[PDB]
Protein backbone atom coordinates (compact mmCIF):
# COMPACT_ATOMS: atom_id res chain seq x y z
CA UNK A 1 0.00 0.00 0.00
CA UNK A 2 1.38 3.66 -0.35
CA UNK A 3 -0.20 7.01 -0.54
CA UNK A 4 1.21 10.82 -1.07
CA UNK A 5 0.15 13.49 1.69
CA UNK A 6 0.90 16.92 2.63
CA UNK A 7 3.26 16.80 4.99
CA UNK A 8 3.82 20.86 4.76
CA UNK A 9 5.79 22.27 7.53
CA UNK A 10 5.10 21.42 11.15
CA UNK A 11 6.77 20.87 14.78
CA UNK A 12 10.18 18.60 15.16
CA UNK A 13 10.42 15.43 13.37
CA UNK A 14 7.45 13.16 14.36
CA UNK A 15 4.38 11.45 13.01
CA UNK A 16 1.67 13.99 12.15
CA UNK A 17 -1.76 13.94 13.48
CA UNK A 18 -4.30 13.33 10.34
CA UNK A 19 -5.92 10.48 8.84
CA UNK A 20 -4.66 9.53 5.38
CA UNK A 21 -5.92 5.79 4.19
CA UNK A 22 -3.54 3.58 2.52
CA UNK A 23 -4.47 2.10 -1.51
CA UNK A 24 -3.27 -0.94 -3.16
CA UNK A 25 -0.83 -0.52 -5.74
CA UNK A 26 1.26 -3.62 -6.70
CA UNK A 27 0.39 -7.13 -5.70
CA UNK A 28 2.57 -9.60 -6.68
CA UNK A 29 2.91 -12.77 -5.53
CA UNK A 30 5.65 -14.60 -2.95
CA UNK A 31 6.11 -17.42 -0.72
CA UNK A 32 8.73 -16.84 1.38
CA UNK A 33 9.30 -17.07 4.72
CA UNK A 34 10.68 -13.66 5.38
CA UNK A 35 10.74 -13.14 8.77
CA UNK A 36 13.40 -10.17 8.97
CA UNK A 37 13.71 -6.41 6.81
CA UNK A 38 17.07 -4.23 6.57
CA UNK A 39 17.02 -1.05 5.13
CA UNK A 40 18.82 0.60 2.43
CA UNK A 41 19.66 4.42 1.37
CA UNK A 42 21.89 6.02 -1.18
CA UNK B 1 18.93 -40.65 15.58
CA UNK B 2 19.87 -38.83 18.53
CA UNK B 3 19.78 -34.88 19.05
CA UNK B 4 22.29 -33.08 21.62
CA UNK B 5 23.48 -29.94 22.08
CA UNK B 6 26.19 -28.67 20.16
CA UNK B 7 28.52 -26.71 22.50
CA UNK B 8 26.66 -25.61 25.92
CA UNK B 9 28.46 -23.27 28.47
CA UNK B 10 28.28 -22.43 31.74
CA UNK B 11 30.29 -21.37 34.80
CA UNK B 12 32.20 -22.42 37.26
CA UNK B 13 30.96 -23.84 41.04
CA UNK B 14 27.20 -24.08 39.89
CA UNK B 15 26.04 -27.33 37.76
CA UNK B 16 24.75 -27.90 34.20
CA UNK B 17 22.05 -30.29 32.31
CA UNK B 18 23.41 -31.93 28.82
CA UNK B 19 20.58 -33.77 27.23
CA UNK B 20 19.96 -36.14 24.97
CA UNK B 21 16.48 -36.60 23.08
CA UNK B 22 15.75 -39.97 20.97
CA UNK B 23 12.50 -41.67 20.11
CA UNK B 24 10.74 -44.68 22.00
CA UNK B 25 12.48 -47.05 19.46
CA UNK B 26 15.66 -46.39 20.56
CA UNK B 27 15.41 -44.94 24.20
CA UNK B 28 12.10 -46.01 25.11
CA UNK B 29 12.97 -49.96 24.60
CA UNK B 30 16.52 -49.82 26.19
CA UNK B 31 18.85 -48.08 28.41
CA UNK B 32 21.39 -44.64 27.43
CA UNK B 33 25.08 -44.50 27.99
CA UNK B 34 26.68 -41.52 28.36
CA UNK B 35 30.58 -41.51 27.74
CA UNK B 36 33.30 -39.13 28.21
CA UNK B 37 36.50 -38.55 26.23
CA UNK B 38 39.46 -36.16 27.26
CA UNK B 39 40.74 -34.44 24.33
CA UNK B 40 43.84 -35.76 23.49
CA UNK B 41 43.73 -39.20 25.17
CA UNK B 42 41.21 -42.19 24.89
CA UNK B 43 37.67 -42.09 26.02
CA UNK B 44 35.88 -43.66 29.14
CA UNK B 45 32.84 -44.94 30.48
CA UNK B 46 30.97 -42.20 32.39
CA UNK B 47 27.10 -43.04 32.66
CA UNK B 48 25.95 -46.90 32.56
CA UNK B 49 22.33 -48.31 32.59
CA UNK B 50 21.68 -44.77 33.46
CA UNK B 51 21.57 -45.61 37.38
CA UNK B 52 24.71 -46.71 38.49
CA UNK B 53 28.35 -45.67 37.68
CA UNK B 54 32.13 -47.68 37.49
CA UNK B 55 34.50 -47.46 40.34
CA UNK B 56 36.30 -45.11 38.81
CA UNK B 57 33.93 -42.76 37.84
CA UNK B 58 33.37 -40.27 40.94
CA UNK B 59 29.62 -39.12 42.80
CA UNK B 60 30.15 -36.48 40.61
CA UNK B 61 28.19 -37.41 37.85
CA UNK B 62 24.46 -38.39 37.78
CA UNK B 63 21.72 -39.42 34.85
CA UNK B 64 18.57 -39.87 34.53
CA UNK B 65 15.97 -41.42 32.35
CA UNK B 66 12.76 -39.48 32.76
CA UNK B 67 10.77 -39.77 29.60
CA UNK B 68 12.21 -40.97 26.62
CA UNK B 69 15.05 -38.06 27.06
CA UNK B 70 18.39 -38.56 28.92
CA UNK B 71 19.57 -36.04 31.35
CA UNK B 72 22.94 -35.58 32.24
CA UNK B 73 23.65 -33.46 35.66
CA UNK B 74 27.68 -32.71 36.98
CA UNK B 75 27.09 -30.86 40.44
CA UNK B 76 29.73 -28.85 40.57
CA UNK B 77 31.77 -28.71 37.48
CA UNK B 78 35.72 -27.50 37.33
CA UNK B 79 38.64 -27.51 35.05
CA UNK B 80 38.77 -31.00 34.74
CA UNK B 81 35.39 -31.61 33.31
CA UNK B 82 35.88 -29.77 30.17
CA UNK B 83 35.49 -33.24 28.09
CA UNK B 84 33.56 -34.33 25.17
CA UNK B 85 29.87 -36.15 26.22
CA UNK B 86 28.53 -38.60 23.95
CA UNK B 87 25.14 -40.02 24.17
CA UNK B 88 24.92 -44.07 22.82
CA UNK B 89 22.15 -46.35 22.35
CA UNK B 90 21.45 -49.57 20.72
CA UNK B 91 18.32 -49.27 18.69
CA UNK B 92 15.70 -52.16 18.37
CA UNK B 93 16.67 -52.34 14.63
CA UNK B 94 19.70 -54.38 15.30
CA UNK B 95 22.21 -50.84 15.62
CA UNK B 96 23.92 -48.94 17.92
CA UNK B 97 23.29 -45.47 17.17
CA UNK B 98 25.58 -42.77 19.09
CA UNK B 99 25.47 -38.96 19.69
CA UNK B 100 27.26 -36.19 18.45
CA UNK B 101 28.77 -34.77 21.39
CA UNK B 102 28.59 -31.78 23.98
CA UNK B 103 31.44 -29.23 24.21
CA UNK B 104 30.97 -28.06 27.57
CA UNK B 105 33.93 -25.72 28.01
CA UNK B 106 34.67 -23.32 30.41
CA UNK B 107 37.57 -20.78 30.46
CA UNK B 108 37.57 -20.39 34.24
CA UNK B 109 44.28 -52.58 34.88
CA UNK B 110 44.16 -54.29 31.94
CA UNK B 111 45.94 -52.85 28.43
CA UNK B 112 43.16 -52.51 25.68
CA UNK B 113 45.61 -51.29 23.20
CA UNK B 114 45.04 -52.70 19.27
CA UNK B 115 47.07 -52.22 15.79
CA UNK B 116 46.72 -52.83 12.15
CA UNK B 117 46.44 -49.49 10.70
CA UNK B 118 48.37 -47.55 8.03
CA UNK B 119 47.84 -46.14 4.70
CA UNK B 120 46.84 -48.47 1.91
CA UNK B 121 45.74 -48.80 -1.66
CA UNK B 122 42.17 -47.84 -2.08
CA UNK B 123 39.60 -50.62 -3.32
CA UNK B 124 41.33 -52.65 -1.16
CA UNK B 125 42.20 -53.01 2.77
CA UNK B 126 44.38 -54.91 5.31
CA UNK B 127 42.89 -56.72 8.60
CA UNK B 128 42.25 -54.61 11.64
CA UNK B 129 44.04 -56.56 14.89
CA UNK B 130 43.46 -56.31 18.63
CA UNK B 131 44.74 -57.50 21.88
CA UNK B 132 44.74 -57.60 25.60
CA UNK B 133 46.53 -59.33 28.63
CA UNK B 134 44.00 -61.20 30.79
CA UNK B 135 41.12 -60.10 31.28
CA UNK B 136 38.75 -63.11 30.30
CA UNK B 137 38.41 -62.49 27.02
CA UNK B 138 35.66 -65.77 26.59
CA UNK B 139 33.33 -63.93 28.92
CA UNK B 140 33.53 -60.14 27.36
CA UNK B 141 32.16 -58.31 24.32
CA UNK B 142 33.97 -56.52 22.12
CA UNK B 143 33.22 -53.57 20.23
CA UNK B 144 34.90 -51.72 17.29
CA UNK B 145 33.85 -47.94 17.61
CA UNK B 146 35.96 -45.76 15.21
CA UNK B 147 36.32 -42.05 15.74
CA UNK B 148 37.24 -39.92 12.68
CA UNK B 149 39.94 -37.34 13.01
CA UNK B 150 37.88 -33.83 14.45
CA UNK B 151 34.49 -35.77 14.30
CA UNK B 152 32.38 -38.10 16.62
CA UNK B 153 32.46 -41.59 16.95
CA UNK B 154 29.94 -44.51 15.56
CA UNK B 155 29.90 -48.07 16.26
CA UNK B 156 30.92 -50.81 13.63
CA UNK B 157 30.70 -53.80 14.97
CA UNK B 158 29.80 -56.05 17.74
CA UNK B 159 31.13 -59.25 19.03
CA UNK B 160 29.95 -61.30 21.95
CA UNK B 161 31.95 -63.45 24.28
CA UNK B 162 29.88 -67.07 23.54
CA UNK B 163 30.94 -66.30 19.65
CA UNK B 164 27.95 -67.22 18.27
CA UNK B 165 25.89 -64.29 16.67
CA UNK B 166 27.53 -61.09 15.48
CA UNK B 167 26.12 -57.57 14.21
CA UNK B 168 27.46 -54.98 12.16
CA UNK B 169 26.53 -51.25 11.12
CA UNK B 170 24.14 -49.93 8.32
CA UNK B 171 27.07 -49.20 6.02
CA UNK B 172 29.75 -51.64 7.22
CA UNK B 173 27.16 -54.54 6.54
CA UNK B 174 28.47 -57.70 4.06
CA UNK B 175 31.75 -55.80 3.36
CA UNK B 176 33.40 -56.67 6.77
CA UNK B 177 34.12 -60.04 9.08
CA UNK B 178 34.41 -59.84 12.39
CA UNK B 179 35.98 -63.12 13.95
CA UNK B 180 38.19 -64.23 16.97
CA UNK B 181 40.34 -67.44 17.78
CA UNK B 182 41.26 -69.67 20.49
CA UNK B 183 44.62 -68.42 20.72
CA UNK B 184 45.16 -65.46 23.31
CA UNK B 185 43.21 -62.45 23.63
CA UNK B 186 43.00 -61.06 20.41
CA UNK B 187 40.45 -60.17 17.29
CA UNK B 188 40.08 -60.04 13.59
CA UNK B 189 38.27 -57.41 11.86
CA UNK B 190 38.79 -57.93 7.97
CA UNK B 191 37.22 -55.18 5.80
CA UNK B 192 36.84 -54.87 2.33
CA UNK B 193 35.16 -52.99 -0.37
CA UNK B 194 37.08 -49.60 0.40
CA UNK B 195 35.18 -46.80 -0.60
CA UNK B 196 37.91 -44.11 0.77
CA UNK B 197 35.54 -42.77 3.81
CA UNK B 198 36.96 -44.75 6.47
CA UNK B 199 39.56 -42.48 8.11
CA UNK B 200 39.15 -42.60 11.47
CA UNK B 201 40.86 -45.00 14.71
CA UNK B 202 38.32 -48.30 14.99
CA UNK B 203 38.95 -48.07 18.69
CA UNK B 204 38.78 -52.12 19.72
CA UNK B 205 36.75 -51.54 22.65
CA UNK B 206 36.06 -53.60 25.83
CA UNK B 207 32.47 -54.58 27.22
CA UNK B 208 31.54 -56.43 30.33
CA UNK B 209 28.62 -57.95 29.06
CA UNK B 210 28.91 -61.92 27.63
CA UNK B 211 26.33 -62.46 24.69
CA UNK B 212 25.33 -59.76 22.12
CA UNK B 213 23.89 -56.36 23.12
CA UNK B 214 20.53 -57.16 22.11
CA UNK B 215 18.93 -59.29 24.59
CA UNK B 216 20.72 -57.94 27.39
CA UNK B 217 19.31 -54.41 27.77
CA UNK B 218 19.77 -53.44 31.07
CA UNK B 219 23.52 -54.57 31.19
CA UNK B 220 25.35 -53.72 27.89
CA UNK B 221 27.57 -51.08 28.62
CA UNK B 222 31.44 -50.44 27.75
CA UNK B 223 35.09 -50.61 29.61
CA UNK B 224 37.76 -49.16 29.74
CA UNK B 225 39.07 -48.25 25.92
CA UNK B 226 42.49 -48.51 24.67
CA UNK B 227 44.93 -47.07 22.43
CA UNK B 228 43.85 -47.53 18.99
CA UNK B 229 46.06 -46.72 15.79
CA UNK B 230 45.54 -44.02 13.55
CA UNK B 231 44.54 -45.49 10.17
CA UNK B 232 44.33 -43.03 7.18
CA UNK B 233 43.57 -44.49 3.62
CA UNK B 234 43.44 -40.98 1.53
CA UNK B 235 43.00 -42.95 -1.32
CA UNK C 1 19.39 -39.96 -12.40
CA UNK C 2 17.62 -37.76 -14.01
CA UNK C 3 14.72 -38.13 -11.50
CA UNK C 4 16.38 -36.88 -8.39
CA UNK C 5 14.95 -37.75 -4.43
CA UNK C 6 15.49 -35.24 -1.86
CA UNK C 7 15.70 -36.53 1.78
CA UNK C 8 14.51 -35.68 5.35
CA UNK C 9 14.51 -32.21 6.73
CA UNK C 10 15.35 -31.19 10.65
CA UNK C 11 12.70 -28.27 9.63
CA UNK C 12 9.29 -28.33 8.14
CA UNK C 13 9.13 -27.26 4.42
CA UNK C 14 6.73 -23.78 3.61
CA UNK C 15 4.00 -24.22 1.30
CA UNK C 16 4.22 -22.72 -2.93
CA UNK C 17 8.93 -22.20 -2.01
CA UNK C 18 10.76 -24.07 -3.25
CA UNK C 19 13.11 -26.43 -1.49
CA UNK C 20 16.33 -26.28 -3.65
CA UNK C 21 19.58 -27.72 -1.82
CA UNK C 22 22.46 -28.91 -2.24
CA UNK C 23 24.58 -29.08 1.18
CA UNK C 24 25.34 -32.32 2.78
CA UNK C 25 22.73 -32.91 5.83
CA UNK C 26 24.21 -32.57 9.14
CA UNK C 27 22.64 -35.47 11.77
CA UNK C 28 22.22 -34.38 15.27
CA UNK C 29 25.24 -31.68 16.12
CA UNK C 30 28.22 -33.62 14.47
CA UNK C 31 29.18 -31.76 11.43
CA UNK C 32 30.50 -34.26 8.97
CA UNK C 33 32.26 -31.79 6.67
CA UNK C 34 31.25 -32.87 3.31
CA UNK C 35 32.57 -36.40 3.18
CA UNK C 36 29.92 -38.74 4.44
CA UNK C 37 30.55 -40.38 7.79
CA UNK C 38 27.81 -42.02 9.56
CA UNK C 39 24.43 -40.86 8.93
CA UNK C 40 25.13 -37.93 7.59
CA UNK C 41 24.58 -37.99 3.29
CA UNK C 42 23.62 -35.61 0.18
CA UNK C 43 19.51 -35.39 0.29
CA UNK C 44 19.89 -36.13 -3.78
CA UNK C 45 18.49 -39.85 -3.40
CA UNK C 46 18.21 -40.94 -7.24
CA UNK C 47 15.19 -43.08 -7.81
CA UNK C 48 15.12 -46.18 -8.80
CA UNK C 49 13.49 -47.30 -12.13
CA UNK C 50 12.81 -50.68 -13.86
Amino acid sequence: YSKHTPIIVREPEDLPQGFSALEPLVDLPIGINITRFQTLLA
Amino acid sequence: VLTQPPSASGTPGQRVTISCSGSSSNIGSNTVNWYQQLPGTAPKLLIYSNNQRPSGVPDRFSGSKSGTSASLAISGLQSEDEADYYCAAWDDSLNWVFGGGTKLTVLGEVQLVESGGGVVQPGGSLRLSCAASGFRFDDHAMHWVRQAPGKGLEWVSVISGDGGSTYYADSVKGRFSISRDDSKNSLYLQMNSLRTEDTALYYCAKDRSYGPPDVFNYEYGMDVWGQGTTVTVSS
Amino acid sequence: YNYLYRLFRKSNLKPFERDISTEIYQAGNKPCNGVAGFNCYFPLRSYSFR
